[PDB]
RNA sequence: UCACCCUCGA
DNA sequence: TGCATCCGTGAGTCGAGGGTG
DNA sequence: TTGTGGGAGCTGTCACGGATGCA
């Protein structure tokens, strides 16, 4: 379709194409229909452009755009947030973030290094899969396949994992935190004291 | 019963025993069947009957069937209000 | 379920060898049990 | 010798010279063994009565006579471990001079900074002396004042000397050290390490935790 | 003092004490010092700051790809962070400027 | 100082204007620091220039070390002279040479993409991943001509 | 109706009937929800991400662009405001 | 002792499972190093004497300990607030010589 | 360990036994291991002997100086040329192998530790009965699990139907798999035709024929990757039947030779599945639903049909120490072959030595690996005597192998009849270990 | 005949990615890894697949790369006393004079340039000087403790 | 200090 | 295009000590 | 930058609501 009737469309591969279709999109129209196809219709289809429905008309507000959902810059969090700590014996300690934007700094600069070297379109289409990969596993790894595993097989905690969990940001450090001016220590009776 | 009955009830579950109620005042019919109890309820209005489709004689019929009538076992024919219990068991509390 | 026979021996007398093997199924089941009970219990009450 | 645990084991002959033992016999006890046999506690003379509220509740009233006695002391070790090795500011040095420090409380070190062997240490006794590089990026501007009026050179360095943890106290049994100036397997940039080893005796106290083998447990109330 | 502990000081109603614990003991950075210096010169304890950890959650937040924003009463977003230029006068002056 | 009475708080998804805004600059290296001087390498995942100066008024090269000079950018080492508190505040930024998609909203269920474009999960998956084509736009006067 | 309000969709009652108080100048029906439910379903989306299932509330409250008031009390724990029960409220404090 | 006198502390035992799980008192010094708990005050903790521990906070500011010597107070709280019944009643050991 | 090693300790006693055939644990890796064939059948090289020199340092050492109590491991490799017919022997340095200490513990990194006897399941082929599917229908699985390999599992569904899940793969007629095996049509409705779940799962079949059965298996097994016969046969005879990346163990052969009674005449000269034993296992299963008390394969004795307990002390084993020291050794010893593969092309023939073909490094990062980081290789517990002396002998289901924690349920931890005289019913944690540590009893001992 | 080059290599060796990636996850224990060794190994072939010589077998050059490739690879109570002043240096230097002290404070604490503290001083370069060495001797016997 | 894992305590 | 099936989420609190990456 | 070459572990968990995806 593309030696033959090739300047007649437009397609492609990955996340870029669904930037396409996000960009060459009726937020408007397609809300429009649903709604109508929800007063007008009836049975699973009435659920499902309700559901649907619940998401446009949400993008449908103030801006909002659904490009949102394809990024073309990863933010990094400041070094502190993910920091690197002494070992015995002149190795290192470092958290997972840290692994995990390597992984996607490494995967970005071959792809760089692939598009300026015009390597086979199959190449280069297995790096940029391999990017979108790992800026799956920086966000939430195992989510999507395997979880990423360090050395030790063990998966690495993801952006997601900090939220998460009742050791996640919310539940360990701010629904309840450590406090100075405290102690402990065994209780033993004491009958002599006043209530 | 027990704990998982309490989270069944503060979670709004549909219940496992699955005892359905009446949806309506009047007459109803006790259908006979080996395995399988069907039930249908005539309005005493005259509205459009209710059927209770299918209850298997695991489940067993409700112990009071009584506001003029019989306050044993329900039986055939007896007068039903509209939330008295058709089943031994638990109640669905979206039909209540 | 319940066993068939009974330990007819109370522990003022000692349990013989059978009945304290026997005992130690109920003992341990609840044992391990409440582990499990105190969980869903927590759980509900940091769901209410 | 000090176990995984902290609790020691000592050994102690059974038998005198010119004894004949058959092959198998015990020789000499270990720590919770007695003549050959296991020996995890006392025996206790026991009453079993309430007794004025201060057992209550599984607490457990002793006798005073089981710490004058000895009977329930235990003798604890625990080893403490520092070493110094090489930043990016230089090496660190493990020496008795340290800066802004007072000679008495330096009176129990050796001459390489070293608690000595024998000496009783408290809360916050210095048991290595240990100094370090600092970058003189958080001097102090007070200081900068004197480093620059008096033209401090050679040394410029903190205290990062190691110190006895709070709650602990007790008698140092013994010291090992290995020098990379000597030959020893040390890990990458670590020049010196040493262990200091303290031994505290524990009487039997309220809180402490005792039982007998029939899963009767609790802490002392009260020692009358 | 974790989340149950919390629970409980919530239903005793006690406001001011679940603040303390959690703002000025534990991770307000400009409070904890300055409750130190209150008491150490015997004055009042002062009003508690925000939680640091607040801050890590809005940070990783962002790391996301969310746009947090804290509004004002009627103002868009606050600026979270604070000038170097705070400690700057007292250390002069203990200087003897 | 502040008096953590804020009204509401609001989000929302981050546009690539908001995540370069953001950002203090790009981080184009993989390596974190120089293993020899243990010092962040320039243009890293460390580094200082983008992130903040590790040690207190001080730039990477060593020009600037003193609280006289702030607020300013060293020309040589080009790292604000400022306090290092600043390094858990200040956020990198990654320029990929492909879009992609947040994770969040294509796998998670139900999947946003999926009910955006009213396409099946499974099709995206065969798309983003590079499985199978999807036809972005067609010039339909031209083929009907 | 006339509002704008998405069908099957379950709204708060006293802020159902206000909106429908502005409206004439809407058929709803009590709904039995679970604890589990009624406690994501909650206008605070702070207090429902750290409550449970942290990433699709996030998710979900990133599209819709949702505001928290800052009104419950766990919301106030976790900016360290003063909560709004006991000795916090504005009558007392 | 005398910083210390009429300067209520916090106590609590974990797991917190009423509000009656921590509780304020009036810290008198005692030789050891143990807590001593009144006796009375166990059925609300759950607390026993078995190698229980428990944890202490001192409330700093003025409202703190405000809300300590009046909201949190031991003697205040004698009712369960769950059935009413009262705690802090005479335990087992109490009663057998009542 | 005294088994591992392979010490006269040992050797008198398996005389005893009866097992004439005495083979230690090392010894058993190294015969596994030889030969190592290159590609080209041209060179050879195998291991024959294990030695080990005196130890390196005494335990109070050891303990003062943050070693590990270890002596040489040396080996006699082998090498043969056939192509120009050269024998080179020689004496190979594999390395400094830690030593168990007379107290029973290791001295790691100058700490004491001890390796807790591990609860693993048997190998051999397991039956359960599923009732709670979606009816009140009684559904038969079962499970063919090795001591090393690929799993096999043949489930029944809710309608009726027989099938075989390959490797967590989609459950396929297991007709395929007869039909991949070289059996026929005419020849598999012969000894399942008093089973009609199997004429209707063959009535319900997608494809019929052998080839492409093969084929069929084939991409079952292989995505992404076009499907071929020719490699579906290598791949699918290699996976089970090959002694190479399927490990039955004896102790698994023997579970079977009991279970399914095929081979009751001594036939342990070979450690694999039988085809027969297939068969039978899939008659089995499909007999289950009637449930007949006597079963005779073709060839078969009168087996018992009756469902599995996963817990019982029969089916449930121990892997002490020694064997977890061998299943490290053999994944070090299996990567060592690797590179002795890699190097016996590069290098310049006339010029390799038993020498230059091993590397040790894998078989040493293994054994660090394993004593620094399992969770079997336990800190040893010394507050007395008594904790040490149950902490040597405790039996821990949590490990590499075994069941995870989140796997674990009530029903595993609770006494079981068979933990009598073998488990103590009264020694366990009361924590979140309960049932999960388990002290052996005093008069219990450890089968070969 | 560069592109025809390039067009036989993606006909000819990209049929041999699935079994070299297998070969490469043979060596390196992470998948992930496996997955940018394999992109390296094919970077690394496609820059010099010109260079390759043309034969039967082609496969086991790749293999050689691969193998190759992969070879070749503070409480709050210390940050509140802090903030207090030495009083010891404190009073040093309140006993120099203030337009000794300014000198040295400026010259030594803050080490502005001498023509800078010059030009904020207000006075020139011989007063700067001479009250910097002057208030250095005087501070200098004014304190002895050295830190004790 | 960071992350795992293990064994414990109420 | 009706329904089974597969996927994602959840599964108590607070303490202590050790090891290795 | 040659001729050779198919991974390690697991699952012995359960209940529930909802979107997926098959036929
Ligand atoms: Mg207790
Ligand atoms: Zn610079």
């Amino acid at each position: 379709l593309v030696d033959r009737y090739g300047e007649y469309f437009t397609g492609a591969m990955g996340a870029e194409s669904i930037q396409k279709l996000i960009e060459n999109f009726d937020i408007d129209a397609e809300a429009e229909s649903l709604r109508d196809v929800i007063r007008n219709g009836k049975g699973q289809k009435k659920l499902r452009a309700l559901k649907r429905l619940k998401v446009v008309a949400a993008f449908q507000q103030s801006g909002n755009s659904p490009m949102g959902m394809v990024l073309d810059a990863v933010p990094v969090i400041p070094p502190e947030l993910r920091p690197m700590v002494q070992l015995d014996g002149g190795r290192f300690a470092t958290s997972d973030l840290n692994d995990l934007y390597r992984r996607v700094i490494n995967r970005n600069n071959r792809l760089k290094r692939l598009i300026d070297l015009g390597a086979p379109e199959i190449i280069v289409n297995n790096e940029k899969r391999m990017l979108q990969e790992s800026v799956d596993a920086l966000f939430d790894n195992g989510r999507r396949g395997r979880p990423v595993t360090g050395p030790g097989n063990r998966p690495l905690k993801s952006l997601s994992d900090l939220l998460k969990g009742k050791q996640g940001r919310f539940r360990q450090n701010l629904l309840g935190k450590r406090v100075d001016y405290s102690g402990r220590s065994v209780i033993v009776v004491g009958p002599q004291l006043k209530l | 019963g027990g704990l998982p009955r309490v989270q069944e009830l503060f979670e709004a579950r549909v219940p496992r025993g699955k005892a359905p109620i009446a949806d309506v005042t009047g007459r109803v019919r006790l259908e006979d069947g080996e395995r399988f109890y069907k039930i249908t309820i005539v309005p005493d209005d005259g509205g459009e009957e209710v059927v209770y489709d299918k209850i298997s004689k695991r489940q067993r019929l409700r112990v009071f069937k009584h506001e003029d009538g019989s306050e044993r076992v329900l039986s055939d024919g007896d007068h039903v209000e509209v939330g008295q219990q058709l089943m031994e068991g638990s109640a669905d509390p979206h039909e209540v | 379920e319940f066993i068939p026979r009974p330990v007819k021996s109370s522990f003022r007398e000692g349990l013989t060898v059978l009945e304290y093997f026997i005992n130690t199924h109920g003992a341990r089941k609840g044992l391990a049990d409440t582990a499990l009970r105190t969980a869903d219990s927590g759980y509900l009450t940091r769901r209410l | 010798a000090r176990s995984n645990h902290g609790t020691c084991a000592n050994q102690c002959p059974i038998v005198d010279a010119g004894d004949r033992v058959e092959a198998g016999q015990v020789i000499a006890d270990g720590p919770c063994t007695d003549d050959g046999e296991m020996a995890l506690g006392k025996n206790l003379l026991v009453a079993i009565m309430p007794w004025e509220g201060h057992n209550y509740e599984d607490a457990i009233i002793l006798s005073n006579r089981l710490v004058e006695e000895d009977v329930l002391t235990s003798i604890h070790i625990e080893e403490h471990e520092i070493d110094a090795r090489d930043t990016k500011l230089g090496a660190e040095e493990i020496t008795r001079d340290i800066p802004n420090i007072s000679d008495e409380v330096l009176a129990d070190l050796d001459e390489r900074g070293i608690v000595r062997i024998g000496a009783e240490v408290r809360d916050g006794d210095i048991l290595v002396g240990k100094v370090t590089p600092k970058g003189e990026t958080e001097l102090t501007p007070e200081e900068r004042l004197l480093r620059a009026i008096f033209g401090e050179k050679a040394r410029e360095v903190r205290d990062t000397s190691l110190k006895v943890p709070h709650g602990e106290s007790g008698k140092v049994i013994g010291i090992r050290v290995f020098s990379r100036e000597d030959e020893d397997e040390l890990p990458a940039g670590v020049n010196e390490l040493v262990r200091v080893y303290v031994a505290q005796k524990r009487k039997i106290s309220d809180g402490d935790k005792l039982a007998g083998r029939h899963g009767n447990k609790g802490v002392i109330g009260k020692i009358l | 003092f974790g989340e149950m502990e919390c629970w409980a000081m919530q239903a005793y109603g006690a406001a001011y004490t679940l603040q303390e614990l959690l703002t000025i003991k534990s991770d307000d950075t400009v409070g904890r010092v300055k409750v130190y210096e209150a008491i150490v010169k015997g004055e009042n304890i002062p009003e508690p700051g925000i939680p640091e950890s607040f801050k890590v959650l809005l940070k990783e937040l962002q790391s996301l790809c969310l746009n947090v924003e804290v509004l004002s009463s009627d103002g868009a977003a606050i600026e979270l962070r604070e000038g170097e230029d705070e400690d700057l006068e007292r250390a002069a002056a203990n200087l003897g400027i | 100082l502040d008096v953590n009475f804020f009204d509401e708080l609001r989000i929302g998804l981050a546009t690539a204007e908001d995540i370069r805004q953001w950002s203090y600059g790009e981080v184009k290296k993989p390596e974190t620091i120089n293993y020899r001087t243990l010092k962040p390498e320039k243009d890293g995942l460390f580094c200082e220039k983008i992130f903040g100066p590790t040690r207190d008024w001080e730039c990477y090269c060593g020009k600037y070390k003193r609280v006289r000079f702030k607020g300013i950018i060293c020309e040589r080492c080009g790292v604000e002279v400022t306090r290092a508190k600043v390094r858990r505040e200040r956020m990198g930024h990654i320029e990929l040479a492909a879009p992609v998609t947040h994770i969040w909203y294509f796998k998670g269920v139900p999947s946003r993409l999926g009910y955006l474009l009213d396409l099946a999960p499974k099709d995206l998956e065969k798309i983003i991943y590079f499985a199978a084509y999807v036809i972005t736009s067609v010039d339909e006067e031209m083929r009907h001509n | 109706g006339s509002t704008e309000f998405l069908p099957g969709s379950l709204i708060d009652r006293a802020e159902f009937e206000a909106e429908n108080r502005r409206v004439v100048a809407a058929a709803g029906r009590p709904v039995l929800m679970g604890i589990t439910k009624a406690s994501l379903a909650t206008d605070s989306w702070l207090s429902a991400a750290s409550f449970q299932e942290t990433t699709r509330v996030l998710t979900d409250a990133a599209i819709n662009c949702r505001s928290d008031k800052l009104n419950g009390l766990k919301e106030n724990v976790i900016i360290g405001k003063l909560i709004p029960a006991g000795t916090g409220i504005n009558r007392y404090r | 002792e005398e910083v210390i006198a009429e300067h209520p502390v916090l106590l609590n035992r974990a797991p917190t499972l009423h509000r009656l799980g921590i509780q304020a008192f009036e810290p008198m010094l005692v030789e050891g190093k143990a807590i001593q708990l009144h006796p009375l005050v166990c059925e609300a903790f759950n607390a026993d004497f078995d190698g229980d521990q428990m944890a202490v906070h001192l409330p700093l500011s003025a409202e703190a300990q405000a809300e300590a010597r009046i909201l949190m107070l031991s003697s205040n709280n004698i009712l369960s607030p769950a059935s009413g019944r009262p705690l802090a009643m005479p335990r087992l050991d109490m009663v057998t010589g009542l | 360990f005294e088994w591992l090693i392979g010490s006269p300790r040992w050797r008198e006693s398996a005389a005893e036994r009866g097992d004439v055939n005495p083979v230690g644990g090392l010894e058993e890796v190294l015969y596994e291991l030889s030969p190592i064939e290159d590609f080209s059948g041209s060179m050879s090289l195998s291991f024959s002997d294990p030695r080990f020199d005196d130890v390196k340092a005494p335990v109070d050492e050891c303990k003062d100086k943050d070693m590990t109590y270890a002596a040489p491991l040396f080996v006699t490799a082998e090498f043969i040329n056939n192509n120009t017919g050269e024998i080179k022997s020689q004496t190979v340095f594999m390395g400094d192998f830690p030593m168990m200490t007379e107290k029973g513990t290791f001295i790691i990194n100058g700490t004491e530790r001890v390796v807790v006897s591990q609860l693993v399941r048997s190998p051999g082929v397991y039956f359960d009965e599923t009732i709670d599917k979606s009816t009140d229908k009684t559904l038969h699985s079962v499970k063919v699990i090795p001591s090393r390999g690929a799993w096999l599992e043949f489930d029944v569904d809710k309608r009726d139907t027989v099938g075989v899940r390959i490797d967590r793969k989609r459950r396929q007629p297991v007709t395929v798999l007869l039909k991949a095996l070289g059996w026929t049509s005419e020849q598999i409705v012969e000894r399942f035709g008093f089973s009609e779940i199997m004429r209707s799962t063959l009535e319900k079949d997608n494809t019929v024929g052998t080839d492409e059965a093969l084929l069929d298996i084939y991409r079952k097994l292989r995505p992404g990757e076009p499907p071929t016969k020719e490699s579906a046969q290598t791949l699918l005879e290699n996976l089970f039947f090959k002694e190479k990346r399927y490990d039955l163990a004896r102790v698994g052969r023997y579970k079977v030779n009991k279970k399914l009674g095929l081979h009751v005449g001594e036939p342990i000269t070979s450690s694999t599945l039988t085809e027969e034993d297939v068969v039978a296992t899939i008659e089995y299963l499909v007999r289950l639903h009637e449930g007949q008390t006597t079963m005779t394969v073709p060839g078969g004795v009168e087996v018992p049909v009756e469902t599995d307990d996963i817990d019982h002390f029969g089916n449930r084993r121990l892997r002490t120490v020694g064997e977890l020291i061998q299943n490290q050794i053999r994944v070090g010893m299996s990567r060592m072959e690797r590179v002795v593969r890699e190097r016996m092309t590069t290098q310049d023939v006339e010029a390799i030595t038993p020498q230059t073909l091993i590397n040790i490094r894998p078989v040493v990062a293994a054994i660090k690996e394993f004593f620094g980081t399992s969770q079997l290789s336990q800190f040893m517990d010394q507050n007395n005597p008594l904790s040490g002396l149950t902490h040597k002998r405790r039996l821990s289901a949590l490990g590499p192998g075994g069941l995870s924690r989140e796997r674990a349920g009530l029903e595993v931890r609770d006494v079981h009849p068979s933990h009598y005289g073998r488990m103590c019913p009264i020694e366990t944690p009361e924590g979140p270990n309960i049932g999960l540590i388990g002290s052996l009893s005093v008069y219990a001992r450890v089968n070969p | 005949t560069d592109e025809e080059l390039t067009a036989r290599f993606e006909r000819d060796a990209i049929p041999l990615l699935d079994q070299l990636y297998g070969g490469a996850l043979r060596m390196t224990r992470n998948p992930a890894d496996a997955e940018d060794l394999l992109q390296e190994t094919m970077v690394k072939a496609y820059a010099g697949f010109r260079s390759f010589r043309h034969g039967t077998n082609l496969k086991a050059w790749l293999y050689r790369i691969l193998t190759n490739t992969y070879i070749n690879s503070r409480s709050a109570e210390v940050e509140a006393l802090e903030a207090l002043p030495d009083t010891e240096i404190k009073e040093a230097l309140q006993a120099l004079p203030e337009e000794f002290r300014m000198a040295v404070y400026y010259a030594d604490v803050e080490g502005f340039p001498y023509k800078e503290i010059a030009e904020i001083m207000d006075t020139p370069i011989g007063t700067v000087m001479s009250r910097l060495h002057r208030g250095r001797r005087q501070l200098r016997g004014l304190l002895a403790d050295v830190a004790r």
